């Protein structure tokens, strides 16, 4: 059970829920406020698994342009990524190809998950039958909710399986 | 390391300390906390500095690491993106020669091509940015040059392929929001104009090169061109045959090629019938080589390396794309039947792979096939297309039954008070997967009822004999059996259901263990739940079922109680009319028997289960047409909650202090939950119950609200997390849900207004006002919102009193920052929007100063970055403008007072990169306002430019506003943009794009020129 750590890059339009998702994993709290991330904040996330601990260094990046910081410069040396959008905002899914573009132009062969967040909300605007971008880009897609705990660990599980190279990896508590 | 040391990089009078830049850059990728933030801050300031590009040479010449160098490149890219058009022509040419220079060198070094390929990538991007800015006009020989260097040298060719992919991408894929429409068009046309030269180079490399990496790049570049190039190049060359013979069957080229073939396959045109046929034919011939038809693709995928998994995905994409678009092409040709069935074979095999994303792709095809055959003909147990498919349609039916997804998705969710509640998710990926599977199976069932039943009969037999027995398997089958409800004729389905139920009951017998019986009974419950039509025809079965459900509400084995409650609500809504009419062979209607026995039915349920139980009975009571009868039903229905309620109220008159007792408070919450669920089902008629409790419910709300406030005064929001406080907030929230829930469903507005609205003032509204900020319940604002949208005219007279309680003290909580009290901001604007939509006269009755506070707050809303808040604010403003215009009387002094002011505020948000999600509304509001002037506003917008007509004054004011805020804009840019606000005020999409063009221009510096056409 040695300590492997991976640079994970978290990108998406602002207000998608990037920071709220990481904070709930880090502390269990759900943040209701929208406080834009300036530049990048790096938060270590440790998962315990049936084959020993895995640490993701989450580079939580800013989605508003005015707060971009070094933008694609933060992506150097990333080993995986999550792209987030908000299923209550079409603009976010439309800009997902742009996040994907900037990412793969810096890290070509890295496992990437795409997440549609906020599926708890009743007025869903990006319909499940519409989300197809990940197919041809060979991405995983998970519908998730930072608020309801829906598919909450799935993105990390997949990345962990793909990075450790064990299809049967599972997350354990302590 | 010290901030003042790292800031040394910003001096610009000293020579750059390369060692220091390396440490900072190193702090960026490897440092923690505050030191990394400082790096990030210093490096951002440096990257943005107008003169940073001067040192880029220094960086690339002396920097030890590639991190620093990459950063060097980021600086050069920014200068080309922001100030290429204001650099002197001589510095431009120098930058061109420096970049192609550096590209030649690094892509000529073989170490570089192996290791620093990210760096190479960035350099390529640098060049492309130069091309986007001035390629056709200031570099006319570019394409000829790139082609000539490419034929001159293999290393140049390989990289030049990347450059062309990037260019194609930037021009054809990512131009929106980065480049103006006119420049974008110009770029596309210029690339179209020189494509043949480029195509020839790709053809040359494909047909002749033995450089594997070069061929691969060429194919990666071709894949991007396929998106835009004229079809002639795709279909009237040997491209298809080249891809198939040369590349498709070579491991290292297999994925690119297949992806290319997929883009070709998706083209939908009548002109190239033959070439589509060849593409299918030839591809199938190669697939038979690399992937024999007897491969276990499920195992292959399970066990495969990364690019084998890719390969199988791409194969399902190719087959799905090709057949969805061109299956009739293969259908009509008799000598291709076997190859068509083979393609169906592959789809079936790939359908076994255990990965949702791939399954979904296969399912999209199965859904298409089933839809088509059912459009051709919907009849059962023979038309021409169905004829071709009949050999394998059983295998699709079998696939659907075997892999049917879970149809409902139940979760445990914590609310804002720390209760875990059982919710059901709506419209998720996995629910949409279920619905597609149902539709497929339902279509295929219509084509042959017997075949579906056959398959189900057999899966069931293998439950019974233990062959295929498991909780998972039985679930799947039962989900499937439920999925096809409605697809059979009523006579067939009765016979079918009876067999299914008998066999599962038999298996309930056969299997021992509480666990197993719970699983089997849950399935039975699920199925009968999905067949209301059967229940409606056979009253004796419906009665048995309901009673059986009542037995299950006393089994505390995990899951059984939830299933009984879930099934009971399904059946109650689907069959409600059956509970209220006297059934044949019956004394009373069933609802009477149910009501007389609630006390025994629910004695062992969990509170949440009780709530669902009452909801279910609510629907039955809802369906009783006669009013006086319904009242007696409700009286009896509410009897048990009313007892506990009354008793707690009596104790509370005796001593207000039990209202602090943990158990009393849980219980009040649980009683109110019951009232809310009952009202949700019953609707308007629940007025009789609401009225009984109204004044007592408001009084407990008021005490609890005061208790919460006082506790926060004494020990802050830490006291708020406390359990007791939580369960008091529950009561307030359920109280408000109950009021808003009934009001929404009321249809006697005069009544609601005179009868229920008045008492809210002292109990809720003034209580909110007197509450300490952190104790004020955001749901107060939402309830008023709901109330105002329902009453409208009936509540206009009371807005003054409502806003005196809530308008100012709320504003004051949310007007210091954009972030705090998020739910207050959301709900407060929803209330404003309600008043503005439904009670507009109230806004006219108030004095100008008061109305000014209202507009100020509307304006404050659309300046939010919480998109929901901003969008409501924008809609409010739009609705207000339209309302003001209704009366000529106030309209013109509104225009005179506020028109220009509103414009400036809209402009400040249109021109901020943070608000681009508002574009549609920004466009609508701006277009409406500009249109208002260009057709006629009677009063001068400027009081003393008595001469300038409003339209002339607006052009000068807006232009001046824009020159003011963006001084680097050239005069012609401002004029052209202002003119457009008038020209395009009838076309919101074009107006929208006009704004987007403007945002591009404000982020760059142009000099004494323009993109004309
Ligand atoms: N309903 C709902 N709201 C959510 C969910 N996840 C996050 N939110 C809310 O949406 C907002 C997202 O805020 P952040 O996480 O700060 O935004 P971000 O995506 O990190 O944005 P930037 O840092 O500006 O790029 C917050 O108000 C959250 O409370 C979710 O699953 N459901
Ligand atoms: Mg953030």
């Amino acid at each position: 059970e040695p300590q492997v750590q991976f640079k994970l890059v978290l990108v998406g339009d602002g207000g998608t829920g990037k920071t709220t998702f990481v904070k709930r994993h880090l502390t269990g709290e759900f943040e209701k406020k929208y406080v834009a991330t300036l530049g990048v904040e790096v938060h270590p996330l440790v998962f315990h698994t049936n084959r020993g601990p895995i640490k993701f260094n989450v580079w939580d990046t800013a989605g508003l342009e005015k707060f971009g910081g070094l933008r694609d410069g933060y992506y150097i040396q990333a080993q995986c990524a999550i792209i987030m959008f908000d299923v209550t905002s079409r603009v976010t899914y439309k800009n997902v190809p742009n996040w994907h573009r900037d990412l793969v132009r810096v890290c070509e062969n890295i496992p990437i998950v795409l997440c549609g967040n906020k599926v708890d909300i009743k007025d869903r605007k990006v319909k499940a039958k519409s989300i197809v971008f990940h197919r041809k880009k060979n991405l995983q897609y998970y519908d998730i909710s930072a608020k309801s705990n829906y598919n909450f660990e799935k993105p990390f599980l997949w990345l962990a399986r793909k990075l450790i190279g064990d299809p049967n990896l599972e997350f354990v508590a302590m | 390391l010290a901030d003042h040391a790292a800031r040394q990089l910003l001096d610009f009078s000293q020579k750059l300390d390369i060692n220091l830049l390396d440490n900072v850059v190193n702090c960026l990728y490897h440092g923690e906390g505050a030191q990394q933030r400082m790096a990030q801050e210093v490096l951002t300031h440096l990257k943005e500095h107008p003169d940073a590009w001067t040192r880029v040479d220094t960086i690339l010449e002396f920097s030890q690491n590639m991190n620093t160098k990459y950063y060097g490149l980021q600086i050069l890219e920014n200068v080309i993106k922001t100030r290429w058009k204001i650099l002197p022509r001589n510095q431009c040419e120098g930058i061109k020669k420096y970049v192609v220079g550096l590209i030649i060198k690094t892509s000529s070094d073989p170490t570089c091509v192996e290791k620093e390929k990210v760096y190479i990538g960035k350099l390529n991007m640098i060049l492309v940015q130069i091309l986007k800015q001035e390629w056709p006009k200031h570099w006319p020989t570019f394409i000829s040059d790139i082609v000539g260097a490419s034929r001159t040298s293999e290393s140049l060719c390989q990289n030049n392929m990347v450059i062309l992919k990037l260019l194609s991408e930037e021009v054809f894929d990512f131009s929106s929001g980065q480049i103006t429409q006119v420049k974008s068009k110009h770029l596309k046309d210029s690339m179209c104009n020189e494509f043949s030269q480029i195509f020839q180079l790709c053809q040359f490399v494909m047909e002749n090169s033995q450089n594997a990496p070069l061929v691969h790049a060429t194919l990666e570049t071709l894949l991007r061109f396929l998106n835009w190039i004229p079809l002639g190049y795709i279909f009237e060359t040997k491209l298809i045959s080249t891809l198939i013979y040369k590349f498709l069957n070579v491991p290292m080229f297999r994925n690119v090629s297949l992806k290319c073939l997929t883009e070709i396959a998706g083209v939908s045109v009548s002109q190239y019938e033959e070439q589509f046929v060849t593409l299918f034919t030839l591809t199938m011939m190669q697939l038979k080589q690399m992937l024999p038809l007897n491969t276990n693709i499920r195992l292959a995928y399970s066990n495969g390396k990364d690019d084998e998994q890719n390969f199988i995905q791409n194969l399902s994409l190719f087959l799905c794309t090709f057949l969805k678009e061109h299956d009739q092409l293969i259908e009509k040709r008799l000598n291709l039947r076997e190859t068509l069935m083979e393609a169906l074979h592959y789809m079936l095999l790939v359908s076994e792979v255990e990965e949702t994303e791939i399954f979904k792709i296969c399912l999209e095809y199965w859904n298409h096939l089933a839809a088509e055959l059912y459009r051709e003909s919907p009849f059962s147990t023979v038309p021409p297309r169905r004829q071709l498919y009949l050999p394998m349609l059983f295998k699709v039916r079998l696939l659907m039954v075997s892999r049917m997804a879970k149809p409902e998705e139940a979760a445990a969710v914590e609310n804002d008070q720390g209760e875990v509640v059982r919710e059901f998710m709506k419209d998720t990926d996995s629910i949409n997967l279920y619905k597609n599977m149902r539709e497929t199976l339902v279509y295929l069932t219509h084509l042959d009822y017997v075949d579906t039943e056959r398959i189900m009969t057999e899966k069931l037999h293998n439950q019974v004999n233990g062959t295929e027995w498991s909780w998972k398997n039985l679930n799947t089958l039962c989900w499937a059996i439920g999925s096809i409800s409605g697809a059979m004729h009523e006579e067939d389905e009765k016979r079918f259901l009876v067999t299914v139920i008998k066999d599962l009951l038999g298996l309930c017998e056969q299997k021992r263990g509480k666990d197993n019986k719970a699983i089997i009974a849950s399935n039975i419950m699920y199925i009968v739940g999905q067949y209301p039509r059967f229940l409606r025809a056979h009253w004796k079965f419906l009665k048995t079922v309901v009673n059986k459900l009542f037995e299950f509400m006393h089994e505390t084995h995990d899951g059984v109680q939830d299933m009984a409650c879930d099934t009971f609500i399904k059946i109650a809504q689907k069959c409600r009319r059956h509970f209220v009419q006297v059934q044949v062979g019956e004394v009373m209607p069933f609802i009477d028997e149910i009501l007389n026995n609630i006390n025994t039915i629910i004695c062992d349920l969990q509170p949440q289960q009780v709530h669902t139980f009452y909801e279910a009975v609510g629907y039955m009571i809802g369906a009783q047409t006669d009013q006086t009868v319904q009242e007696h039903l409700i009286e009896k229905y509410m009897l048990l909650p009313n007892q506990v309620w009354d008793s707690i109220i009596q104790q509370a008159t005796k001593n207000v202090d039990i209202l602090k007792d943990p158990e009393t408070v849980k219980q009040l919450g649980s009683i109110l939950k019951t009232n809310v669920r009952a009202c949700k089902a019953v609707g308007h008629p629940f007025v009789i119950q609401l009225g009984r409790i109204y004044l007592d419910m408001l009084n407990v709300y008021k005490c609890l609200s005061e208790n919460i406030s006082a506790a926060i005064q004494a020990n802050g929001e830490m006291v708020t997390k406390q359990p007791l406080i939580r369960s008091m907030r529950t009561v307030k929230r359920e109280t408000l849900k109950l009021i808003s829930g009934w009001v929404s469903r009321s249809n006697d507005p005069q009544m609601v207004a005179e009868n229920f609205v008045p008492p809210l003032l002292d109990a809720v509204l003034i209580d909110y006002q007197r509450n300490v900020p952190a104790a004020r319940e955001p749901e107060v604002l939402s309830t008023m919102a709901i109330i105002v949208n329902k009453l409208g005219g009936h509540i206009t007279a009371e807005i003054p009193q409502i806003f005196d309680a809530v308008f100012e003290c709320t504003l004051n909580m949310i007007n210091k920052d954009f972030e705090e009290y998020p739910e207050h901001r959301t709900n407060f604007f929803l209330l404003l929007q309600a008043v503005n939509s439904h009670c507009f006269p109230a806004f006219l009755a108030i004095p100008p100063t008061q109305f000014k506070l209202v507009l100020d707050s509307i304006i404050w809303a659309f300046k939010h970055t919480m998109r929901n808040v901003a969008d409501t604010g924008l809609q409010i403003l739009f609705t207000l403008l339209q309302n003001v215009a209704q009366e000529e009387a106030a309209a013109q002094s509104f225009y005179q007072t506020y028109f220009c002011d509103i414009l400036q505020h809209i402009f400040s948000v249109v021109t901020d990169t943070s608000h681009t999600a508002g574009l549609t509304m920004h466009a609508s509001i701006l277009a409406y306002m500009f249109n208002l002037v260009e057709e006629g506003k009677i009063s001068t917008s400027l009081n003393p430019g008595n001469p300038v007509n409003n339209q002339i004054f607006l052009q000068e004011y807006v232009a001046n506003l824009l020159k003011s805020a963006f001084p680097h804009l050239q005069d012609a840019q401002v004029k052209l943009f202002v003119t457009g606000l008038f020209s395009l005020n009838q076309d919101i999409p074009a107006f929208k794009e006009h704004l987007r063009d403007f945002l591009v221009q404000i982020k760059e510096f142009a000099g004494e020129d323009t993109s004309d056409l």
